[PDB]
């Protein structure tokens, strides 16, 4: 029904203003609260604050005083604003409105944005280390795992496809692990041993921030 | 600051299994509010005001509790029930989350399918070398993943991480990655990577030898 979205960076520096703006449509803001909760990494929840229909705003004690939230009742949409953020500041942001019911039916419902991911750090653009992984031997089983590794790079995030998305069923992308300020991540594909090396195949790895177009066909070593 | 304690923090229960899940509140609420988070999706509202189903909700769940002493129940535990639950409580400002139950599929355990890589010739370019072992598809999540140049545990300089249960066979995987620098893994031969698990006590382990292949 209503549809609530998530606008703004991706990425700040510390000591910076965080900057989002949530628009509202499917209903008005003259009505009701709405609000910005974020999702730490751990996933805990923190409720950060509203702003209600008269423009009126509650601010979660624990951001202190960095914390503001504004609105564009012409325009259908709330911002929030929060000053100096530290890297523990990095969670993804979603503007959403409290429980309630509404027109007519019988059951209470809520509305959530996508969410955004935000990350502080004072990194910089850091294209990835493409790396094939193929096994140093092999005799038996049906099975070869194979897979690549995406190393140093900045910031998230990263895609990985096998042979332009014709390999998934055995495929495994794992999480991002930020290692002395770089990410790193690695994948891993599963084919039967009659298919490679007899027959081809590739790691597609492409990184948003830094315009990189990696393949890389897995060949013996 | 009204305190959310929620328990269990994790668990795995069988189709068809009856789930609890509990939020203890620092102070009286006169609700509690659950939440339900799939891995893709935002929040959404699962129960109201304690006890009320709230839309798109299915009948086999349901809420009680008054006071300081909140739950959240499955009669049946179906696939799709399968997420992270938060309980809330907004009747004292600020309204506070509980740290949340996160929900999986229990199936049957399978045995970590190993797999090692040595270092890149492309990664000896530079001043490092990673060691990559990949541990997919087992049951249950809690794995040890060992490390052994020579023989010999080596611990730190590792990187590793997990997948989430798998959406089609409800498994697990996780990667582990050693990077040495190129001097120090050119001084070593043997490289192993050990998985102790739960199919059987000492286990799964893959090696190779720098001294092989090229």
């Amino acid at each position: 029904e209503v549809q609530l979205q998530e606008s703004g960076p991706s990425l700040v520096k510390p000591s910076q203003t965080l900057s989002l703006t949530c628009s509202v449509t499917g209903d008005s803001i003259t009505s009701g609260y709405w609000n910005w909760i974020r999702k730490f990494p751990g996933n805990k929840l923190e409720y950060m604050g509203y702003i209600s229909y008269s423009g009126s705003t509650y601010y979660n004690p624990s951001l202190k005083s960095r914390l503001s939230i504004t609105r564009d009742t012409s325009r259908n949409q709330y911002y929030l604003q929060l000053k100096s953020v530290t890297p523990e500041d990095t969670a993804t942001y979603y503007c959403a409105s409290p429980p309630g019911y509404y027109g007519s039916g019988p059951y209470a419902m809520d509305y959530w944005g996508q969410g955004t991911s935000v990350t502080v750090s004072s990194a910089k653009t850091t294209p990835p280390s493409v790396y094939p992984l193929a096994p140093g031997s092999a005799q038996t089983n049906s099975m070869v795992t194979l897979g690549c590794l995406v190393k140093g790079y900045f910031p998230e995030p990263v895609t990985v496809t096998w042979n332009s998305g014709s390999l998934s069923s055995g495929v495994h992308t794992f999480p991002a692990v930020l290692q002395s300020d770089l990410y790193t991540l690695s994948s891993s594909v599963t084919v039967p041993s009659s298919t490679w090396p007899s027959e081809t195949v590739t790691c597609n790895v492409a990184h948003p921030a830094s315009s990189t177009k990696v393949d890389k066909k897995i060949s013996p070593g | 600051d009204i305190v959310l304690s929620q328990s269990p923090a994790i668990m795995s229960a069988s189709p068809g299994e009856k789930v609890t899940i509990t939020c203890s509140a620092s102070s009286s609420v006169s609700y509690m509010h659950w939440f339900q988070q799939k891995p893709g999706t935002s929040p959404k509202l699962c129960i109201y005001t304690t006890s009320n189903l709230a839309s798109g909700v299915p009948a086999r769940f349901s809420g009680s509790g008054s006071g300081t002493s909140y739950s959240l129940t499955i009669s049946r535990m179906e696939a799709e029930d399968a997420a992270t639950y938060y309980c809330q409580q907004r009747s004292t400002y600020p309204p506070t989350f509980g740290s949340g139950t996160k929900l999986e599929i229990k199936r049957a355990d399978a045995a970590p399918t190993v797999s090692i890589f040595p270092p890149s010739s492309e990664q000896l370019t530079s001043g490092g070398a990673s060691v990559v072992c990949f541990l997919n598809n087992f049951y249950p999540r809690d794995i040890n993943v060992k490390w052994k140049i020579d023989g010999s545990e080596r611990q730190n300089g590792v990187l590793n991480s997990w997948t989430d249960q798998d959406s089609k066979d409800s498994t697990y995987s996780m990667s582990s990655t050693l990077t040495l620098t190129k001097d120090e893994y050119e001084r070593h031969n043997s490289y192993t990577c050990e998985a102790t698990h739960k199919t059987s006590t000492s286990p799964i382990v893959k090696s190779f030898n720098r001294n092989e292949c090229a």
